[PDB]
């Protein structure tokens, strides 16, 4: 079981070759929320 | 050979979420005030949104009642707020 | 509706444009647009206040009900969102 397929597929229809760029970036504003959220 | 206009709204789609993305970023040991229903108007520091939907997660939560230490404002809660940066 | 079902190269044309958005609960908002989330169709606005400092606001874009267009913006517009965080 791979969960995240799905949304890799979707993230990939919404921001085509910009998908990996956008998923950094929600990971870094997640970090920097998770840091003192 | 051209880029697809399937491929323009997909860069459209990432250049508005990443300016999104900077706006929330901004926000981080920030104030943010709130319009809220009922015309209520709140403001907190602010902690957390949640990237899928537009929740909330703030701290000292200044309310017509009362100061609430932690708080989570829903998106369906919400229908504005501001910030200065 | 009719904001919410907007594709991403007509939500990225209004960026820089100083629009009147009316929402839930008859709020009215009159900012520059610097960007719409995708996602949520949140639509983030930026002030020039009279002091000379910036705000930044959120309305979201289920509360979203009209956005009317009230000038182009020119090129100081662009360098003052540029420097915005």
């Amino acid at each position: 079981e791979r969960p995240g397929e799905r949304r890799q597929a979707e993230m990939k229809r919404l921001y085509g070759d910009s998908a990996a760029k956008i998923q950094a970036m929600e990971a870094a504003v997640q970090l920097s929320f998770d840091k003192h959220c | 050979a051209q880029e697809s206009l399937e491929s323009q709204e997909q860069r459209a789609r990432a250049a508005l979420r990443e300016r999104y993305l900077r706006s929330l970023l901004a926000m981080v040991g920030h104030q943010v005030s709130f319009t809220l229903h009922e015309g209520v108007r709140v403001a907190a520091h602010f902690g957390a949104t949640d990237l899928d939907v537009a929740n909330f997660y703030v701290s000292q939560l200044q309310t017509p009642i009362g100061v609430q230490a932690e708080a989570l404002l829903r998106c369906s809660d919400i229908i504005s707020y501001t910030f200065k940066p | 509706s009719e904001w919410m079902k907007k594709g991403p190269l007509e939500w990225q044309d209004y960026i820089y444009k100083e629009v009147r958005v009316t929402a839930s609960e008859k709020n009215e908002y009159k900012g520059w647009v610097l960007t719409t989330d995708p996602v949520s169709a949140n639509i983030v606005l930026v002030n020039f206040l009279e002091d000379g400092s910036m705000s930044v606001t959120g309305i979201m874009g289920h509360a979203v009900q009209t956005v009317e267009t009230m000038n182009e913006g020119d090129h100081r517009v662009r360098e003052k969102l540029m420097h915005l965080f």
